[PDB]
């Protein structure tokens, strides 16, 4: 639903 | 050339139903930097993790590049049914990739009747439009 780093 | 400000590239992941670790595509050069598709299984219920990575192998900590992109999982039966999401991000050494851990449901992408998987292969696509990087080619 929300973007982020793969971390 | 590699200095291009935008490009569209694809990466087909094989034995997809059996994916267990993150997989990286070969690099596509845009603004003379290496961009890659990163895919990995996640669990919000299992989901497809889909990220765009930039200049990750470089030991530099001075670079940065803002880019917008369209991450898309290709539907081979009908292009209009391809699943896409847009992103906008300032890529740098501490945040060198960006995307969605829960891009789409694993059950949906692996459903043989949906049109995203064939012979256990799924194709990922990225259309990236990047600004001129900073801290690279001084």
């Amino acid at each position: 639903v929300s973007p982020s780093t793969s971390y | 050339t590699s200095w291009r400000s935008e490009a569209t590239f694809q990466f087909t992941v094989e034995r997809f139903s059996r994916l267990s670790e993150s997989v990286l595509s070969p690099p596509c050069f845009v603004r003379n930097l290496p961009w890659k598709i990163m895919v990995m299984p996640r669990f919000y219920q299992k989901s497809v993790g889909f990220f765009l990575q930039c200049n990750a192998e470089s030991d530099s900590t001075s670079w940065s590049c803002h880019a917008q992109a369209v991450l898309k999982i290709i539907n081979y039966r009908d292009d209009e049914k391809s699943f896409s999401r847009r992103i906008s991000h300032l890529f740098f050494h501490k945040e060198n990739d960006w995307g969605f851990s829960n891009f789409m449901a694993w059950s949906e992408v692996t459903d043989p009747e949906k049109g995203f998987i064939d012979d256990d292969k799924v194709t990922f696509e990225v259309f990236v439009q990047a600004d001129a990087p900073h801290g690279v080619a001084w």
